[PDB]
RNA sequence: CAUUGUGUUAUGGUUCUAUCGCAAACCAUUGAGAU
RNA sequence: UGUAACGGUACAAGCUGUAAACAAAGG
RNA sequence: UAGAUUUAUAUAAACGGCAAAAAAAAAAAAAAA
RNA sequence: UGGGAGCGAAGAUAAUCUAAUAUGUAGCUCCGUUCAUGGAAAUCAAAAGAGCUUUCACUGAUUGUAUUUAUGAAACGUGAAAAAAAAAAAA
RNA sequence: AACAGGUGCCAGGCCAACAAGAAUCCGAUCCGUGUAUUCCGUAC
RNA sequence: CAAAACCGGUGGUUUGUUAGUAUUUAUGUCAUCAACAUGUCAAUGAAAUAUCAAUAACGAUGAAACUUAUGAUUAACAUAACAA
RNA sequence: UUGAUAUAAUUAUCGUACAAGCACUCAGCUAGUUAUUGAGAGACACUCACGAGCCCAAA
RNA sequence: AGGCGCGCAA
RNA sequence: GGAUGAUUGUAUAUUAGCGGCUAAAUGUCAAUCAAACAUGCGAAUUUUAGGUUUUCCAUGAAAUCUAUUUGGAAGAAGAGGCUUGAUAG
RNA sequence: UGCGUACAUUCCUUAAUAUCUGGAACGAUAGAUUAUGAUUAGGUAGUGGAACAAAAAAAAAAAAAAAA
């Protein structure tokens, strides 16, 4: 007795998993699309209150209740997997360490270099 | 029969795919441009009038490419373009000569360039590479059109008179710049911010 | 240089990404804990927390046209891509490839900036910043009406053997084309 | 592996019994004898000046 | 979608610094960029206060300036001499290193010794390549005599 | 390991010499044929 | 299910006769050696020719056994022995076409039968029968049937047997491609006279003025003349 | 720094692979045959 | 079709069917 | 294709109701294949 | 036979569990794969049009279903492949 | 360099019924299809 | 703006020099079932159509032998010889 | 020989533990695989090409 | 065919 | 201990696992029966726990907070910030 | 009124990769290596940089001094 291997549906089977793999798609959630919108400033999201008792809110908070508001950077990494095919590319302030640049420079007869 | 309980089984076995890659057509265009420069600065570019032979015979054919190549050369890559650059003569004789690759017009590739020391190369065939690389950016759309019958720039028309001077005006009453906060006010009043991603 | 691979497990003064964390303090499994893309503890998840927003997948949803600003109109027509001194049209845009033409052209303008040539256009839609500057220097905007059949022959003629005949508006769309006549 | 094993089956020549030939006691018993000697290499400074100290004082005395 | 977040500010999009071209017939040149590895240079950098600004005005930053390419400052308090050659075909690697302190000479005197220096170096470099392409042709003539039997 | 140490020591010791035969090679034998034939490769058409 | 597609594409991979020729272009190159091959098991039984065995040949007598043509005579026309394939008579009549010639609109015709599907019919009995070959002592050789132990009759001649394959006139048109245009098909013998003669000039005269009839002369052509 | 140890060498112990095979596809030729 | 049981053959993982390795020279 | 060529492999299916025994008087007698 | 027909589970995901997923999967019985499946509109669409059926890419992981987990080769449509309708009233 | 097999191992020209070298020199101990140089055949 | 076949017979290529090989029983079980035993058809050698002569010694053949030729091959492990 | 000197190794652990688990020794097998699919999101994520343009599926 | 991006300044 | 009896013995058969048999012990069904065994591209999983194989260098933790039943899972906190060289020789 | 005792980037040889050590310097046909330059270089988890891993493939294993 030997363990002949059966190489016809081994490698039609390597071949189909092949096919899949390298044609799969980015996959979106339904559930956490409905209740953000993606805008030039960052995401943004209502306000958690907007549906519930509210009688005694002040007139302010009652404007902030159903105003809106940005999600939190803290929560941003949750998108990344959750929302694959809608990215915001988030953009801080540049840090430039040039001494030239600042505003000392202006008291000198030169730049650094 | 699991990993590390019997000899052939793997836990992560290799698996029989496809090796190709995707490069840039612009690349591409790019390197075979660089090829042919490499290879006219190090002298391994030769033009001929024509490949047409009178004789199917193997060993004049070799006499012919020692003659202009030397008896020093480790492999050429010969360039026609097939019809009347070129007989069945000439493919009969080059057909055993293991050192010479016959390519015609549409095959030539950095890669040949590359593997084939010399490049032998008629002058209609170079005339129609050359054709073919000047005209491949139009071709896959890397230049600019025009939108007219022609194809060609249209005149640029001039600007009617006074079509900025509200706006110059404007910026004359602003560059005054001692009411910056009423200024504010009023473009935080005039103006909104837009919540679309595309457009103004 | 290009980057050295990393396995892991081979040595323990080896760069590679560690594995004693992973054995020890890590969840056993497959998933590393539920699977799921949303948990995040007995605690709701944040949408869950968050109100339903349906205006927010409604404007997702709804059908846009492709936005054209003035100025690159402005620099296609000072190099020439258009000619100025025949009506530009979608057909004109889409071939310059000023704009891609899907659903129909959309002039905007930005800061109510002055526009410096005569030009008559058809487009399917301007803001009203667009059409007072475009008018401002004796310009003219079009709107032609045209079903997604009609504008698919308008731009694309050379792929119909027989062209269509243009098709009447809806009521919206008579609202809209008397809307931009005022 | 800590040491290379050619350096091991090197160092543990002399040895008694299976720590010369088998790798994996050859290995323990080479790090525990490069390791003394590390630690006496930095020790034996002090060793050598008392007793330098020592040879001064008994001539003195 | 690839959406790249914008910042408003004032009712505008806010942009980086960015500044125009001015044309210069001859920059000056820098003051030298070792100065800013001292601490008190550093310091006067990383604070942005009325007393740096005052403390800038008053430091005398164009003695640190070198007119000579191989002299130049080091935070050492000295000036630093550098001259740097690879010949392989004569197996002759030359790193010059060296320090003319203001504490052992004078900021001004150790200055001027160290341009002498590098001066010298210059010198002695122009007449060593002399000398071994007249030694290369002498090699030449012995190789052709010898290959002559 | 050691199987593969001794068999890369044993390949150093013998692919670099030229004019070997079968009966040296060993179990090496096509390895240093298909070397020698790369080496020659050089000489073809000069 | 999510699996459909790519069974299908590789199983179409498994009667794909890659690699098939491709025309090269200008910086394209070619997939096929992406392309996988397809998958067999080499250990099988060898060829054989069943038709010598059986002692079946053109002009035979034979039935269909099997099909929608069960019980229906008809004389071999065609044997194929690399596929044991039979073409009957008026059997298997699948293989229709638009007409190459005169006559309808559409021409029919059969189709190979695997010979196993069919049998040879005893001269006596009419029935399956197996016939086996018996030498005389002359050497002259007889073909015997089992069931009624008759000599088979000769087969039916080629001469009779004949008929034209529109199928194959029908591939080799469609190979030549699509029909000419009337005015393009005319024949125009003496303009294409003169446009052959200028094409003799164009081609040989080594670019020499064409004759007029104030220098009709001939222009000799040039050898290609020996280095010296 | 042993005759109960070590160093060096030798002899054993030891994995075993010698193509008894190579279209159902395609290319090129050649008979019969059709046009 | 394929396989096997017995038998013959070097008492066999080959070949082979009581005609069990060979008829090719018949009114 | 000169002849010869044992035995087993449960076969009227080259054939037609199903259903034990490759196909069984009607009925009892029952079914997703 | 991850093709087609019938019947038809649980281990696994849901961090228990239910639906849903797994999956109309495995096993069992039956077809036997381009000479096949299917099929020449009482179709789809908009107030313009397409033109049996079939295959590929895009539209798009979009609109959907599931509403803790996920599933989804959607429809119309676009670019290609292949192209066919119907010898036939008797003789 | 896949100008396949065999010949004591790596042979286009030793055999292989249709081309072309018993080519030369150098090889620890036998042989060489090996190194170096060179000639010839090839619509193979 | 350049350039413009069908049915037999015979070989070759690719699959495939880059991939793998699968046909006979020794052994377990009531049975379903499970399961790569024993190197190779092969002394050694290219050649045995090179093993001749022989109580022994010197001889014979062979490139290598009565033998690192009349089966080869690590480590662990087994035994010896030599050395201060 | 004699003097001095030294509590195998590994893992978990607050804990450098043969009263904790594995291992006589040795040979071979034996475990971070892969985005024709994803990416640089204040705990680190490079590099070429073209550039207001860039890519080019099936065939 | 399709995909992404397309200044908010002038 | 029984040994004229609810005795002992025997060929071939029947009841089959989501089950059978059971003078009832969860006794027994080919010696692991509170639910047999074999096979199954049903190619079972795991908040515990075993291993995870070259070297050199740079940098370098925590055993804290919120909420959930969780020494698990989610987020935060936790680094690289800056500096540290000088003559009235 | 003393002395013993742990610590050397005193000497010699190496290393520094999440943008700040002189170096935005000196060289440049592809960096030879800083001689009184600085910081320095214990380290589990985590993270990062570099050097190997003797093989295979590729149509680049003779224009190379002296000797032969």
């Amino acid at each position: 007795y030997k363990p002949v291997i059966d190489w016809v549906k081994n490698r039609i089977n390597a071949r189909m998993r092949q096919y899949r793999k390298r044609s799969l798609k980015k996959k979106n959630h339904s559930k956490v699309i409905q209740r953000f919108k993606l805008t030039r400033f960052g995401w943004q999201r209502l306000r958690s209150g907007r549906n519930g008792e509210k009688e005694n809110l002040t007139h302010k908070q009652l404007k902030r209740t159903m105003g809106y508001t940005f999600v939190s950077r803290d929560d941003l990494w949750k998108f990344r997997f959750q929302l694959p095919s809608h990215i915001l590319r988030l953009r801080d302030a540049p840090i430039n360490r040039n001494p030239n640049i600042r505003k000392i420079r202006r008291s000198l007869p030169s730049y650094f270099g | 029969k699991a990993p590390g309980k019997y000899v052939g089984v793997k836990a992560h076995p290799l698996r029989p795919h496809d090796q190709r890659i995707k490069i840039n057509k612009r690349l591409l265009w790019q390197g075979l441009k660089i090829m042919l420069s490499a290879k006219f600065a190090q002298g391994q570019i030769t033009v001929v009038d024509h490949f047409n032979l009178q004789s199917h015979k193997t060993k004049h054919c070799v006499r012919h490419l020692r003659r202009l190549l030397g008896r020093k050369c480790p492999s050429a890559l010969l360039v026609h373009e097939g019809t009347t650059d070129v007989n069945d003569n000439f493919r009969y004789a080059t057909a055993h000569i293991l050192a010479v690759r016959r390519e015609n017009v549409e095959g030539i590739n950095v890669y040949n360039l590359l593997k084939y020391r010399q490049l032998v190369i008629t002058e209609k065939a170079l005339l129609k590479l050359i054709y073919n690389i000047q005209t491949y950016p139009e071709k896959r759309g890397w230049l600019p059109k025009y939108a007219t019958p022609d194809g060609k720039p249209a005149p640029a028309p001039e600007k009617v008179e006074g079509w900025d001077r509200e706006w110059r005006q404007m910026k004359e009453r602003e560059r005054n710049a001692k009411f910056s906060k009423a200024l504010l006010r009023e473009r935080i009043l005039k103006w909104k911010w837009s919540d679309e991603t595309k457009g103004a | 240089k290009r980057k050295s691979k990393r396995r892991r497990g081979r040595g323990d003064k080896s760069n590679a990404k560690g594995i004693r964390w992973k054995h020890v303090h890590q969840q056993a499994g497959r998933y590393k804990g539920p699977r799921s893309r949303t948990f995040e503890g007995g605690k709701l998840p944040l949408y869950r927390r968050i109100p339903k927003w349906p205006d927010a997948w409604l404007a997702r949803q709804r059908k846009v046209l492709e936005p054209l600003n003035l100025a690159k109109l402005r620099t296609f027509i000072e190099s020439g891509r258009l000619d100025t001194r025949f009506t530009i049209t979608q057909r004109h845009l889409n071939d310059s490839r000023c704009v891609k033409v899907k659903n129909g052209v959309s002039l905007f303008n930005v800061n109510d900036y002055p526009f410096p040539y005569k030009i008559s256009i058809e487009v399917a839609g301007a803001d009203q910043s667009s059409i007072d500057a475009i008018r401002r220097v004796g310009g003219e905007v079009i709107i032609v009406y045209r079903n997604r059949l009609n504008l698919r022959a308008h731009i694309k003629p050379y792929k119909f053997e027989v062209l269509p005949k243009t098709a009447r508006p809806n009521l919206e769309m008579v609202h809209y084309l008397e809307k931009m006549r005022a | 592996m800590q040491i290379p094993r050619d350096v091991i089956f090197e160092v543990v020549r002399g040895f008694r019994g299976r720590s010369r030939n088998c790798i994996k006691i050859a290995r323990v018993r080479a790090m525990k004898a490069l390791l003394y000697s590390s630690i006496m290499r930095r020790q034996r400074q002090r060793r050598y000046r008392v007793f330098w100290i020592g040879r001064i004082n008994a001539a003195g005395r | 979608q690839r959406v790249v977040q914008k910042r408003r500010h004032q009712m505008r999009i806010l942009h980086p610094a960015q500044t125009a071209y001015v044309p210069v017939e001859q920059r000056p040149p820098p003051i030298p960029h070792s100065l800013t590895a001292s601490s008190t240079v550093k310091r006067l950098l990383n604070n942005n206060t009325v007393a740096a600004k005052e403390a800038a005005k008053r430091i005398n930053w164009g003695a640190y300036i070198s007119h000579q390419r191989g002299v130049r400052w080091h935070p050492q308090g000295a000036w630093r001499v550098q001259f740097s050659r690879r010949n392989h075909e004569r197996n002759f690697f030359v790193r010059c290193e060296c320090y003319f302190r203001v504490g052992t000479y004078g900021f001004q005197m150790a200055k001027d010794l160290a341009i002498r220096y590098r001066q010298r170096l210059e010198k002695e470099w122009e007449e060593l390549q002399e000398q071994w392409t007249k030694l290369d042709i002498l090699e030449a003539e012995q190789r052709a005599k010898y290959k002559e039997k | 390991h050691t199987e593969s140490t001794r068999r890369k020591q044993q390949y150093a010791s013998i692919i670099g010499k030229q004019g070997l035969s079968k009966k040296r090679c060993g179990i090496h034998w096509p390895r240093y044929r298909r070397r020698h034939k790369a080496r020659r490769a050089t000489k073809h058409k000069a | 299910s999510r699996y459909v597609k790519v069974y299908r594409k590789v199983m179409n991979l498994q009667r794909r006769k890659t690699p098939l020729p491709w025309t090269p272009t200008f910086l394209e190159f070619s997939k096929e050696p992406s392309v996988p091959f397809p998958v067999r098991e080499k250990l099988q039984p060898a060829p054989i020719d069943l038709s010598y065995y059986l002692n079946m040949e053109v002009g035979d007598l034979v039935e269909v056994l099997h099909g929608p043509d069960c019980g229906r005579q008809g004389v071999v026309l065609s044997i194929s022995k690399k596929r044991n394939t039979v073409v009957v008579d008026g059997c298997n009549m699948k293989k229709s076409f638009w007409n190459p010639g005169v006559g309808a609109s559409l021409v029919t015709q059969e189709m190979p039968i695997h010979i196993t599907n069919v049998a040879l019919l005893d001269p006596v009995v009419k029935r399956p029968t197996r016939v086996k070959r018996r030498f005389m002592m002359n050497g002259e050789c007889v073909r015997i049937s089992k069931l009624s132990g008759s000599a088979m009759p000769e087969p039916v001649s080629t001469s009779a047997l004949r008929q034209p394959n529109l199928y194959q006139e029908y591939l080799r048109q469609k190979a030549l491609g699509p029909p000419l245009k009337a005015s393009y098909a005319r024949p125009d013998p003496l303009h294409l006279k003169i446009l052959q003669r200028l094409a003799r000039h164009i081609s040989w005269g080594q670019g020499s003025p064409l004759p007029t009839a104030e220098n009709p002369r001939v222009n000799s052509p040039e050898p290609m003349a020996l280095r010296r």
